[PDB]
């Protein structure tokens, strides 16, 4: 039963260091290849580094190069991936795996289920702007409407209008950093001749921060 | 460098065949071993061919790759699709010093398709006070959407996106994606276009936006 | 120490010509393969008939080396069932071949400002090479229909031509050090033998 299973960190500010560990079970260490692969979040897979059995050879990706340092330790069966100077575009679920077969590393075999590296910060609440509608309804009646709530950390802040209307295509959020932020659709197939007011009732959590618009066209 | 270079998406029926390739550039894709590895969501990577058509123990038979020197292409063939082959198709090999991996492609064994509608308006006057974009889509299966944020006509790097992500039990699919701009571009050109590209249909799936 | 001398067929200084390509028999020891390791040193490396993985406890009957340079573009042409004037006219590699192919950019040893000239290749030649076949003659081809007595000229021609391998050039046309190793396995002791199985 070869296994890897990493352990590092996980939040981190931008320009620290953080140490990732691999330990190897299940099969001769000092006698394999080992990788190190990535994958932000969203974004799909990148390699890292490799280092040979020996320790001997180190070969690393261009986007790494100088700040990622690759290591291991046959005594101890453990891999080791020191990175300084950590910035933001860095956040990924970095994975360890050996090479294929002895000595080679010219593939990867098996790989670890990955610890999450968050690079960033500060717990704080958002704001709320509202987005102004449209319709010039031509036999379609589709006005479409809603709100946004910008740099809100974390999850998970509650978006609606606590009434009657039970027609909107709420969404979700992008966790980058560069913003974070929400928002809601809603319709209103009469195109509302000035007339039908909208609240968008938007609480917060983690700063209890509750805030309102009205969406005036 | 050499690069590796897989269509974003592709979908196919239960019992069919479907094919993810793998086409490099700047170096030859034949020089070195090629892999593929198989990550389904959530999970970690698996090994599913390596040394270009080679099957490790477990992997069913209805996994095939092979080489195309001509086309400088892998392909990977999948056969009698089942549910459990959903993920994300990573080809693999090295140039050098240097060992890349494509861009990924998921794959959805397919319920029916349908194209997403998109939703685009930033008149937050009150964040013009202190402006970032809205670029709304719903509704769409499969969950691979791919959109190109045009300032004027050219594209930015300011654009933030979602991952893709599935909307309670509709089944279907619903991102969302914003940029940072200033008014200057808007106003520029006569739009300030949002294009999506969903499937092989994608007609249109860009509102104008000033 | 009967230990295979891999390493010095590819950290040897001097390279042969392709048509004059240099066969080292490997024998009577216990293979390292340690060299083909480091796949980041090498621009293409491949093996047929067998695994590189398995390699290690493996025994054969005999090793052979087999080494030259070619230019960039020319070295796809190291693979069964290849053509080209290096498969047909310099060196063949058989369809039921089992071996690894091993080559890298050697630019930097075998390229000189002026070009280097020393390099030769055949250009001419009455009919396909054999797998593993040599041919270092160099009777004038007889390219038309009229022959030639042993004089060169018009449709009569010197059979082996010289690279210019110029630091630059494109890696196309750069000069490339290749080894093929092929694993014999006769109805005899294996002589050659991995270090998991001697
Ligand atoms: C050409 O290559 C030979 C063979 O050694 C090779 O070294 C690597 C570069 C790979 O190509 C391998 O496939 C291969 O083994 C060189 O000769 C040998 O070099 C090694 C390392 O320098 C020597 O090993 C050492 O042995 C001593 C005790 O003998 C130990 O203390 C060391 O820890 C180490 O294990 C080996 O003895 C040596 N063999 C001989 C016969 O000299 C050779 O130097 C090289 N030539 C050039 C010009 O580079």
């Amino acid at each position: 039963e070869v296994q890897l299973v990493e352990s590092g960190g996980g939040v981190v500010q931008p320009g620290r260091s953080l140490r990732l560990s691999c330990a190897a079970s299940g099969f001769t260490f000092s006698s394999y290849g080992m990788h190190w692969v990535r994958q932000a979040p969203g974004k799909g897979l990148e390699w890292v580094a490799v280092i040979s059995y020996d320790g001997s050879n180190k070969y690393y990706a261009d986007s790494v190069k100088g700040r990622f340092t690759i290591s291991r330790d046959n005594s101890k069966n453990t891999l080791y991936l020191q990175m300084n100077s950590l910035r933001a575009e860095d956040t990924a679920v970095y994975y360890c795996a050996n090479g294929f077969g002895e000595y080679y590393y010219y593939a990867m075999d098996v790989w670890g289920q990955g610890t999450t590296v968050t690079v960033s910060a500060s717990t704080k609440g958002p704001s709320v702007f509202p987005l102004a509608p449209s319709s010039k309804s031509t036999s379609g009646g589709t006005a479409a409407l809603g709100c946004l709530v910008k740099d809100y950390f974390p999850e998970p802040v509650t978006v609606s209008w606590n009434s009657g209307a039970l027609t909107s295509g709420v969404h979700t959020f992008p966790a980058v950093l560069g913003l974070y932020s929400l928002s809601s659709v809603v319709t209103v197939p009469s195109s509302s001749l000035g007339t039908q007011t909208y609240i968008c009732n938007v609480n917060h959590k983690p700063s209890n921060t509750k805030v309102d618009k009205k969406v005036e066209p | 460098n050499f690069m590796l270079t897989q269509p974003h998406s592709v979908s196919e029926s239960p019992g069919k065949t479907v094919t993810i390739s793998c086409t490099g550039s700047s170096g030859s894709i034949a020089s070195n071993y090629v892999q593929w590895y198989q990550r389904r969501p959530g999970s970690a990577p698996t090994t599913v061919i390596y040394e270009d058509n080679q099957r490790p123990s477990g992997v069913p038979d209805r996994f095939s790759a092979s080489i195309d020197s001509s086309s400088n292409s892998a392909s990977l063939t999948i056969s009698g699709l089942k549910t459990e082959d959903e993920a994300d198709y990573y080809c693999q090999s090295y140039d050098s010093s240097n060992w890349v991996f494509g861009g990924g492609t998921k794959l959805t064994v397919l319920q029916p398709k349908a194209a997403p509608s998109v939703t685009l308006f930033p008149p937050s006057s009150e964040e013009l006070q202190a402006a970032t974009l809205v670029c709304l889509i719903s509704d769409f299966y499969p969950g691979a959407v791919t959109v190109a944020w045009k300032a004027d006509s050219s594209p930015v790097k300011a654009g933030v996106e979602t991952t893709t992500p599935s909307k309670q039990s509709n089944n279907k699919y619903a991102a969302s994606s914003y940029l940072s701009l200033t008014p200057e571009q808007w106003k520029s050109h006569r739009s300030y276009s949002c294009q999506v590209t969903h499937e092989g249909s994608t007609v249109e799936k860009t509102v104008a936006p000033t | 120490t009967n230990l295979c001398p891999f390493g010095e067929v590819f950290n040897a200084t001097r390279f042969a010509s392709v048509y004059a390509w240099n066969r080292k028999r490997i024998s009577n020891c216990v293979a390292d393969y340690s060299v083909l390791y480091n796949s980041a040193s090498f621009s293409t490396f491949k093996c047929y008939g067998v695994s590189p993985t398995k390699l290690n406890d493996l025994c054969f009957t005999n090793v052979y080396a087999d080494s030259f340079v070619i230019r960039g573009d020319e070295v796809r042409q190291i693979a069964p069932g290849q053509t080209g004037k290096i498969a047909d006219y310099n060196y063949k590699l058989p369809d039921d071949f089992t071996g690894c192919v091993i080559a890298w950019n050697s630019n930097n040893l075998d390229s000189k400002v002026g070009g280097n000239y020393n390099y030769l290749y055949r250009l001419f030649r009455k009919s396909n090479l054999k797998p593993f076949e040599r041919d270092i003659s160099t009777e004038i081809y007889q390219a038309g229909s009229t022959p030639c007595n042993g004089v060169e000229g018009f449709n009569c021609y010197f059979p082996l031509q010289s690279y210019g391998f110029q630091p630059t050039n494109g890696v196309g046309y750069q000069p490339y050090r290749v080894v093929v190793l092929s694993f014999e396995l006769l109805h005899a002791p294996a002589t050659v033998c991995g270090p998991k199985k001697s």
